[PDB]
C-alpha cells in the first residue's frame, strides 16, 4: 500500500465547511450531504472539501482537535507516555497536510499545529522504531500496537514484516 | 632532440632510454605537419577563440562540462572493473604476435636496435587501453570492438615508432 | 563444469533488476538444448550399458548427468518465465501495443504468448459488467480532481475527446481536459501532467 | 442499429484491449457496422480488432486505413487476388540485412549503424562487399557437422569430425608444419603464379602443385576450405573444397523464419498456411520463361505470335522475358527499335485479348540493352522507352536484372548474364569433365552464395548493393539466363534452370508450374 | 445492504486483498452491486445536464469508488496470474458449498492463462527437450502462498484464545485475546479463519 | 500497482523455489565433498574419479547427488560455516562482509543444513544470531540514509539484507515523495526511456 492509498483512505474524513454557493441535499452513493446553505456550516468528506477550496467555493474550518493548545497537551502526554497514545484522528498526518497546505489561510495558527503534528509524528515513529527492534531482539512472536495509525504503519511496516519472513524461517529451519 | 622531428636522422631524434620508453603504453610522435588548408582553419579556430574569451562561457552541443566530466571519470573509476572476453583476446594474442614479428624484422632490415621498444608491457598496454574503452562505458567486458580500437590507438602510437 | 552456459541466461537476466526486457539469448538457449541433448544421448548409452553388461559402478555418473540434466531444465524455463514476467508488465506499465525497439527484444513465440495474454485480459475486462465491462487498466493511481492539464511532448496527431470535439496534439500545446481521458496518453508519454 | 450506442460499444471494444481509434477510424467504423446487430456485433468487433492487431501497428493509436484495412479483410475482398499471390520486387527494393556476429543474427539496417545504399559508395564499402560474402560464408561453415564435439561427447577429443576450422591469422606463427591445417579464405593471384589466400584477418602465400579437388568450377575470388600445411610464410595446399551447401529448410529452422528473400511478407513465405492453400487454388498454375528476346528481328515477333498461339490455351499466369532483347544493341538506332519492338509486342498481345487479360508480362534487361546496361544490379529499361508499352499494355512490369520474382510459397530469382563463360575464362584450376559444366556452375553458384563469385572488374557491381546479388538461403529458382546452353539441374530443394537464348535455342524455351515445382520444355522448335 | 456499507465493505476487502498473502474468498456480491451502482449513476448523470456542480461532485465520487474496484480487482488479478496453478488445484479440490477463491471470470481467466503458460514453455523449450523431460508440473515449478506471512490487523469482533505459536518449539506456545479495537502484528497462518470471517481488518 | 516482480526467493524455507533466478545463483556456489565410491568417465571433469577424493562441485549437485545413507559422497561444510567463524559472527555481527563471504550467505546456510550435519544446530542458532545482530543497522541505515550515496552502507551486505536494505529506502523514498506532494503527479513509465 502507497502513502497516496493511505491519503486516500485519510480523505473520507469529516469535516466542515461554510459554502459561499447555494445547494441542495446531493445523494452521494456513501452517504447524502447538506444542504448547502451560503454561510452556514455544513459537514463533507475531506475529498470534496478540499475540491470546493481549491475551486474556491468554500471556508474550511478547521477539526475541533486542531487547537494549539490541545495539541500541546496530546504532545506532552506522547512524549511521557511509552506506549502510542490515542490520537486525535486515526489519519491526523495526511489531514493536517491536506487541510494547512490548502487552506492555511482560513486555519489560524498553522505553523504552531504543523510543528506539534510533526512533534508527534517523530516521537511515534521512534516508539515505533523501539517496538521493531525490541520485537526482533528479544525474538517476540507478535505484538500488541493498538493507538497506531494507518500511516505510520505504512511508513515501515513493508520493512518490518519482511524482516520478521526472514526471521521466522530462520528460527524455524529445524522443523524434523 | 634536435627541437623539431628531424626525419632525415631517424632514431637520433629520441634521447630517452629503452628501459623508460618500454613503461609508456602510448608514444605519440605528433609532428607538425605544414599544409594550408589546415593552417586556415586552425587559425580561424584560434582566432574566434580568442573572440570568444568575453562570450559568458556557454557550453556547446554534443560535449560533456569539464566538472561533469571529471565527476563521471571519478564514478567509472571507483565503480567497474572490466575483464577481456576470450575470443577477444584470442585476437590480441594473434596481432601482437604479427606485431612483434614485424618489429624484429624491422630490427634486423635496419641492423640497429629501434629506440622504442614493443613487448609485453605493450600487450599489457593494449589490454588495459581497452579495459579504459570498456569502463567508459561501463561494461564489465571489453568486446573485440573494444580490442580493436586499441589496436588502432597503439598502431597510432606504432606507426609513430617505425 | 557443464552448467555455466545455462547459468550466463541466469545471470543475463539477474544483471538488470529494473524489469526492463533483455534481447532474447537464441544462440544461448540453442547451446544448452545442444548440451541437454548430448548429455541425453551419453546418459541412454551409458545406462542400457550399465543393465545390459551388469556392470554396476557407471550408477553415481548415470545420477551425475541426470542431476546435470535437470539443472539445465531448470535454469532455462526459470530465464523463459522471469521473461513472460517482465513482458506480462509492459501491458500494465505501458499499454498493448509495443514500441518496435522493445518488440525487436522479444521471440515470436513471446508474442504470441502476449497476443494470447492481451485476448484474455480482455475477455476478462468485458466480463466484469452488463455492457463494455470495467477498463482496470485506468485508475493506476487514487483519484485527485476530476480535470487535469496537460501538455504535448510528442508531435502527434489528432485526439478525439467526445465525438465531434477533438485537441490536436501539437508540441508544446497545452490542454485541459479530464485524468480518464489523459492517463493513458501520460502514461506512454505522450502527455505531460502538469501540477 | 442505434448510432449513439454502436460508437460507444465499438469504442469500449477497442479500448479494452488498449487501442485508440481517431476520430475518422471512429467514424468509418460505425458506418462499416450500422448493418449489424447484438447476434454478430461483439464478435464481429473482436474480430476487426484481431485484424487490426495482426498489423504492422507502431503506436497504440489507430488511423482510418488500418481499420479500412482490417474490416476489408474481414469482407475477404482477397478472392483470385494477384497481391500477395505473385510479386515481382526490383534488386534496389530488396532488404538490407547485416550478420552480427555478436549476436549471431541478421539485423535489418535500420535496426543498426549501417547506412543506406548508393551508387557511389565509400572506400569502406568496395571493402564491405567481400567482408560480408565472407561473414554469410563463415556463419554458414561453423554450423556444419565440422564443428567441435559437445562436452565429453568422446572419450577422447576429437579435430571437429577432423575439419577443426582456423584463420590466417592464427597459423602465422607457431604452427610450422602441422600437418592438419583448415582455413576458409578467398582466392587471389595476388602476384603473377604466387597465388595467395586472403580473409577478413590478413593474407598467405597458396602453394597449391597438388589440388586434389573436389567438384566444382573453382576462379578468382572462390572463397574455398584449404586443407594443407604452412611453412616459410606459404600455405601449402593438400586439398581445395567450397563450404557444403545449405537448404533453405537449415538455415530457416536455424534463424527462423525470417524474409531474406524480401517482399511484403514479414515471414519467409515458404511457412505460411493460407498461402500454402493459395498456391494451389490453381491446379495448373503456370509460368513461361524467355531470354535474349530479339524483337528487333520481325521472325522473333512471328515466332511470337504463334507461341500465344499455342499457348492461348491454358495461358500463363505471367510471361518472364529476359533481356539482351535485341539483334542490334547499338544506341539510338535500338532505342527506336525497342520502342518499335514494345508497339508490335502491343498489337500481338491486343491480337490476343484473351491472353492479355490472363497473363502478365515481365522484363529483365540485359548488360547489352540501352541504358546502365553494364553494372549491376541493374536498373529497368527506360521509362522513354516503355512509356507506349506502360499505357497499352497496363498488365506488365519492367524491372531490374537481377529481379526477384515471387509466386506464394515459392522464391524465383532472375538474372541475366552470359556468366559461364566469364566463370570458365577466369578459372583457376580447369575442372574435370566427369561432371557437366552446368552442374559445376550450379554447385560453384549454390556453394559460393552469390550470383556474381568473381572479381568486381569482371562483374561490375555498385559497392553497397552487392547484397542484392546475394543467393542466401538458397531459393526455389535460379533462372540465370545464358547464352551458354539452356539447361535444367537441380541440389538442395531448387532447381536451377537457363531459358538459353531464343535466337540460339533455336527458339525453344522453359515453363514452370509452381504448384508442383514441375519444369517444361517449349520445345517449340519448328513453330 | 445500504450503498454505504456497501462501498465500506469494498474498501475492507480491497485492504484484505491488498495485505493478505494468499488469494482470499472471492466477493461476486461485492462485484457485481457496485458495478450496477456505478452504471446506476452514470446514467443518472448522462440524463443530467453540464455546467452543474452536484453533476461535478457525483462524478468525483463515481472516479474514487472506480479507483477502489479497479485496485482490488487488479490485485486478485496479480495473486492469480502469481499463483494460478494452485488456486486452479485448489478450485479443482473444493468441496461442495465452500466458498470458491474464484469468481466465474476470475477462473475462466486462470484457465487461459494457464493454457498459455504452458504452450509457450512447450512451443519454445520443452518439445526441443529430451524425451523424459518434456513434461514439468507448474504445480511444482510456481511457488505457493507464503501463509506464515507477518501482517499487522485491527480487530473488530472480539476473540480469546487466539494461539500464538513462536517457532518449531510447541512449549513456547501461547494464547493471547484480541480485544475490541486492538491493533496486532502476527502471522497470517494464526488468523486466517478470522479475516475469513470478517472478524480482523488487516491493515 | 501491476509492476515486475521477480520469483521471490524461497532459499530460507525447506527447499528453494524452482523458478527463483536468486535460488539458482545461490545454488551455483560451490561446495567441498569427498566422493565415497569411484565414478567412472568423470575424469574429464573432476577416466575414473577414484575414491576418496576431495571435490568442490556446486551445491545443486551436492543435493542432487547426496542420499541420506551417504552412499555416492560425504559434504563438508565450507570454512564461513564452521565454528571458528561462527565464533567470528558471535563477536560482532556487524563487521563482518557477507557480501564477500559468498553473496547469498543465509540462503546458502539454510540449504547446507539439508545433508543432516551435526552441527545443524550450530549453524541454524549462528545464522539466526547474525541476522538479529546485524538487523538494527540494516533498519536504521535503510531507513535514515535519504537521498545520498548508499555505497558504503550497502556493502556489506549479503543479497538478502540488500532487499531487505532496498524495502526500508523505498518505503523512506515513497514518503518523503509523499510529504513533499511529488506522489500525485501522473508519470510516464520507466518504459520512456525506449
Amino acid at each position: 500500500m502507497d502513502a497516496a492509498e493511505v491519503e486516500f483512505l485519510a480523505e473520507k474524513e469529516l469535516v466542515t465547511i461554510i459554502p459561499n454557493f447555494s445547494l441542495d441535499k446531493i445523494y452521494l452513493i456513501g452517504g447524502d450531504l447538506g444542504p448547502f446553505n451560503p454561510g452556514l456550516p455544513v459537514e463533507v468528506p475531506l475529498w470534496l472539501a478540499i475540491n470546493l477550496k481549491q475551486r474556491q467555493k468554500c471556508r474550511l474550518l478547521p477539526p475541533e482537535w486542531m487547537d494549539v493548545e490541545k495539541l500541546e497537551k496530546m504532545r506532552d502526554h506522547e512524549r511521557k507516555e511509552e506506549t502510542f497514545t490515542p490520537m486525535p484522528s486515526p489519519y491526523y498526518m495526511e489531514l493536517t497536510k491536506l487541510l494547512l497546505n490548502h487552506a492555511s489561510d482560513n486555519i489560524p495558527k498553522a505553523d504552531e499545529i504543523r510543528t506539534l503534528v510533526k512533534d508527534m509524528w517523530d516521537t511515534r515513529i521512534a516508539k515505533l522504531r523501539v517496538s521493531a527492534d525490541s520485537f526482533v531482539r528479544q525474538q517476540e512472536a507478535h505484538a500488541k500496537l493498538d493507538n497506531l495509525t494507518l500511516m505510520e504503519i505504512n511508513t515501515s511496516g513493508t520493512f518490518l514484516t519482511q524482516a520478521l519472513n526472514h526471521m521466522y524461517k530462520l528460527r524455524t529451519n529445524l522443523q524434523p | 632532440v634536435f627541437g623539431r622531428w628531424d626525419e632525415t636522422k631517424g632514431e637520433d631524434n629520441i634521447d630517452f632510454m629503452p628501459t623508460i620508453l618500454s613503461r609508456f603504453d602510448m608514444i605519440f610522435i605528433v609532428k607538425d605537419e605544414h599544409n594550408e588548408e589546415r593552417d586556415v582553419m586552425l587559425a580561424k579556430h584560434v582566432i574566434t577563440l580568442h573572440v570568444s574569451a568575453l562570450t559568458q562561457t556557454q557550453a556547446v552541443e554534443g560535449e560533456i562540462d569539464l566538472a561533469k566530466l571529471k565527476k563521471f571519470i571519478a564514478y567509472c573509476r571507483v565503480k567497474c572493473g572490466p575483464r577481456l572476453s576470450a575470443e577477444a583476446a584470442e585476437k590480441l594474442k594473434n596481432r601482437y604476435i604479427i606485431m612483434r614479428s614485424g618489429a624484429r624484422q624491422h630490427e634486423r632490415d635496419s641492423d640497429r636496435r629501434s629506440s622504442i621498444p614493443i613487448t609485453v608491457r605493450q600487450l599489457e598496454a593494449i589490454v588495459r587501453i581497452a579495459e579504459a574503452l570498456s569502463k567508459m562505458k561501463l561494461q564489465p567486458f571489453a568486446t573485440e570492438a573494444d580490442v580493436e580500437e586499441a589496436l588502432r590507438l597503439f598502431q597510432v602510437s606504432t606507426l609513430d615508432a617505425a | 563444469m557443464f552448467c555455466e552456459k545455462a547459468m550466463e541466461l541466469i545471470r543475463e537476466l539477474h544483471r538488470a533488476p529494473e524489469g526492463q526486457l533483455p534481447a532474447f539469448n537464441e544462440d544461448g538457449l540453442r547451446q544448452v538444448l545442444e548440451e541437454m541433448k548430448a548429455l541425453y544421448e551419453q546418459n541412454q548409452s551409458d545406462v542400457n550399458e550399465a543393465k545390459s553388461g551388469g556392470r554396476s559402478d557407471l550408477i553415481p555418473t548415470i545420477k551425475f548427468r541426470h542431476c546435470s540434466l535437470l539443472r539445465n531444465r531448470r535454469c532455462t524455463v526459470a530465464y523463459l518465465y522471469d521473461r513472460l514476467l517482465r513482458i506480462r508488465a509492459l501491458r500494465w506499465e505501458y499499454g498493448s501495443v509495443l514500441p518496435n525497439a522493445l518488440r525487436f527484444h522479444m521471440a515470436a513465440e513471446e508474442m504470441e504468448w502476449f497476443n494470447n495474454y492481451k485476448r484474455s485480459l480482455a475477455t476478462y475486462m468485458r466480463s466484469l459488467g452488463g455492457d463494455e465491462g470495467l477498463d482496470i487498466t485506468q485508475d493506476m493511481k487514487p483519484p485527485k480532481s476530476l480535470y487535469i492539464e496537460v501538455r504535448c511532448l510528442k508531435d502527434y496527431g489528432e485526439f478525439e475527446v467526445d465525438d465531434g470535439t477533438s485537441v490536436l496534439l501539437k508540441k508544446n500545446s497545452q490542454h485541459f481536459l479530464p485524468r480518464w481521458k489523459c492517463e493513458q496518453l501520460i502514461r506512454q508519454g505522450v502527455l505531460e501532467h502538469i501540477l | 442499429m442505434a448510432p449513439e450506442r454502436l460508437r460507444s460499444r465499438a469504442l469500449s471494444a477497442f479500448k479494452l484491449r488498449g487501442l485508440l481509434l481517431r476520430g475518422e477510424a471512429i467514424k468509418y467504423l460505425t458506418e462499416a457496422l450500422q448493418s449489424i446487430s447484438e447476434l454478430e456485433l461483439e464478435d464481429k468487433l473482436e474480430k476487426i480488432i484481431n485484424a487490426v492487431e495482426k498489423q504492422p501497428l507502431s503506436s497504440n493509436m489507430i488511423e482510418r486505413s488500418v481499420v479500412e484495412a482490417a474490416v476489408q479483410e474481414c469482407s475477404q475482398s482477397v478472392d483470385e487476388t494477384i497481391e500477395h499471390v505473385f510479386n515481382i520486387i526490383g534488386a534496389f527494393d530488396i532488404p538490407r540485412f547485416v550478420y552480427n556476429s555478436e549476436r549471431k543474427k541478421f539485423l535489418p539496417l535500420l535496426m543498426t549503424n549501417h547506412p543506406a545504399p548508393n551508387l557511389f559508395g565509400t572506400p569502406r564499402d568496395k571493402a564491405e562487399m567481400f567482408r560480408e560474402r565472407y561473414t554469410i560464408l563463415h556463419q554458414r561453415t561453423h554450423r556444419h557437422e565440422l564443428f567441435t564435439p559437445p562436452v565429453i561427447g568422446s572419450h577422447p577429443d576429437e579435430s571437429g569430425s577432423k575439419f577443426q576450422l582456423k584463420t590466417i591469422e592464427t597459423l602465422l606463427g607457431s604452427t610450422t608444419k602441422i600437418g592438419d591445417a583448415i582455413v576458409l579464405g578467398m582466392i587471389t593471384q595476388l602476384k603473377e603464379g604466387k597465388f595467395f589466400l586472403e580473409d577478413p584477418t590478413g593474407t598467405v602465400q597458396l602453394d597449391l602443385s597438388k589440388a586434389q579437388f573436389h567438384s566444382g568450377l573453382y576462379t578468382e575470388a572462390c572463397f574455398v576450405l584449404a586443407e594443407g600445411w604452412f611453412e616459410d610464410q606459404v600455405f601449402h595446399v593438400n586439398a581445395f573444397g567450397f563450404p557444403p551447401t545449405e537448404p533453405s529448410s537449415t538455415t530457416r529452422a536455424y534463424y527462423g523464419n525470417i524474409n531474406f528473400f524480401g517482399g511484403p511478407s514479414n515471414t519467409s513465405v515458404k511457412t505460411s498456411a493460407k498461402l500454402k492453400q493459395l498456391e494451389e487454388e490453381n491446379k495448373d498454375a503456370m509460368f513461361v520463361f524467355l531470354s535474349d528476346v530479339w524483337l528487333d528481328q520481325v521472325e522473333v515477333l512471328e515466332k511470337l505470335r504463334i507461341m500465344f498461339a499455342g499457348y492461348s490455351p491454358a495461358p500463363p499466369t505471367c510471361f518472364i522475358l529476359c533481356g539482351n532483347f535485341s539483334s542490334a544493341p547499338y544506341g539510338k538506332n535500338q532505342v527506336q527499335a525497342l520502342k518499335d519492338s514494345l508497339k508490335t509486342l502491343a498489337d500481338i498481345i491486343c491480337e490476343y485479348p484473351d491472353i492479355h487479360q490472363s497473363s502478365r508480362f515481365v522484363f529483365v534487361p540485359g548488360p547489352e540493352d540501352p541504358g546502365f546496361g553494364s553494372i549491376l544490379p541493374r536498373p529497368p529499361l527506360a521509362e522513354s522507352i516503355t512509356n507506349e508499352f506502360r499505357q497499352r499494355v497496363p498488365f506488365s512490369v519492367f524491372t531490374t536484372n537481377p529481379c526477384r520474382i515471387q509466386y506464394c510459397t515459392q522464391e524465383i530469382t532472375v538474372f541475366r548474364e552470359d556468366l559461364v563463360n566469364k566463370m570458365c575464362r577466369n578459372c583457376v584450376r580447369f575442372p574435370s569433365s566427369n561432371l557437366a559444366i552446368p552442374n559445376h556452375f550450379v554447385k560453384t553458384i549454390l556453394s559460393q552464395g552469390h550470383l556474381t563469385p568473381l572479381p568486381l572488374y569482371v562483374c561490375p557491381v555498385y559497392w553497397a548493393y552487392d547484397y542484392a546479388l546475394r543467393v542466401y538461403p538458397v531459393p526455389d529458382l535460379l533462372v540465370i539466363a545464358d547464352k551458354y546452353d539452356p539447361f535444367t539441374t537441380t541440389n538442395t530443394e531448387c532447381l536451377c534452370i537457363n531459358p538459353g537464348s531464343f535466337p540460339r535455342s533455336g527458339f525453344s524455351f522453359k515453363v514452370f508450374y509452381p504448384s508442383n515445382k514441375t519444369v517444361e520444355d517449349s520445345k517449340l522448335q519448328g513453330f | 445492504l445500504t450503498p454505504a456499507e456497501l462501498i465500506e465493505r469494498l474498501e475492507q476487502a480491497w485492504m484484505n486483498e491488498k495485505f493478505a498473502p494468499e488469494l482470499l474468498e472471492s466477493k461476486p456480491e461485492i462485484v457485481e452491486c457496485v458495478m450496477e451502482q456505478l452504471e446506476h449513476m452514470e446514467e443518472n448523470l448522462r440524463r443530467a445536464k453540464r455546467e452543474d456542480l452536484k453533476v461535478s461532485i457525483h462524478q468525483m465520487e463515481m472516479e474514487r469508488i472506480r479507483y477502489v474496484l479497479s485496485s482490488y480487482l487488479r490485485c486478485r488479478l496479480m495473486k492469480i496470474e502469481k499463483f494460478f496453478p494452485h488456486v486452479l488445484e485448489k478450485e479443482k479440490t473444493r468441496p461442495e458449498g465452500e466458498p470458491s477463491s474464484l469468481s466465474p471470470e476470475e477462473l475462466a481467466f486462470a484457465r487461459e492463462f494457464m493454457a498459455n503458460t504452458e504452450s509457450y514453455l512447450k512451443n519454445v523449450a520443452l518439445k526441443h527437450m529430451p524425451p523424459n523431460l518434456q513434461k514439468v508440473d507448474l504445480f511444482r515449478a510456481v511457488p505457493k502462498p507464503d501463509l506464515d506471512s507477518y501482517v499487522f490487523l485491527r480487530v473488530r469482533e472480539r476473540q480469546e484464545n487466539i494461539l500464538v505459536e513462536p517457532d518449531t518449539d510447541e512449549q513456547r506456545d501461547y494464547v493471547i485475546d484480541l480485544e475490541k479495537g486492538s491493533q496486532h502484528l502476527i502471522r497470517y497462518k494464526t488468523i486466517a479463519p478470522l479475516v475469513a470471517s470478517g472478524a480482523v481488518q488487516l491493515i | 500497482s501491476e509492476a515486475y516482480f521477480r520469483v521471490e526467493s524461497g532459499a530460507l524455507g525447506p527447499e528453494e523455489n524452482f523458478l527463483s533466478l536468486d535460488d539458482i545463483l545461490m545454488s551455483h556456489e560451490k561446495l567441498p565433498v569427498r566422493t565415497e565410491t569411484a565414478m567412472p568417465r568423470l575424469g574429464a571433469f573432476f577416466n575414473a574419479v577414484p575414491q576418496g577424493s576431495k571435490l568442490e562441485l556446486p551445491l545443486w549437485l551436492a543435493k542432487g547427488l547426496f542420499d541420506n545413507k551417504r552412499r555416492i559422497l560425504s559434504v563438508e561444510l565450507p570454512k564461513i560455516y564452521q565454528e571458528g567463524w561462527r565464533t567470528v559472527f558471535s563477536a560482532d555481527p556487524n563487521v563482518v562482509d557477507l557480501h564477500k563471504m559468498g553473496p547469498h550467505f543465509y540462503g546458502f546456510g539454510s540449504q547446507l543444513l539439508h545433508f543432516d550435519s551435526p552441527e545443524n544446530a550450530d549453524i541454524s542458532q549462528s545464522l539466526l544470531q547474525t541476522f538479529i545482530g546485524r538487523f538494527r543497522r540494516i533498519m536504521d541505515s535503510s531507513q535514515n540514509a535519504y537521498n545520498e550515496d548508499t555505497s558504503a552502507l550497502v556493502a556489506r551486505l549479503d543479497e538478502m539484507e540488500r532487499g531487505l536494505f532496498q524495502t526500508g529506502q523505498k518505503g523512506l523514498n515513497d514518503f518523503q515523495c509523499w510529504e513533499k506532494g511529488q506522489a500525485s503527479q501522473i508519470t510516464a513509465s520507466n518504459l520512456v526511456q525506449n
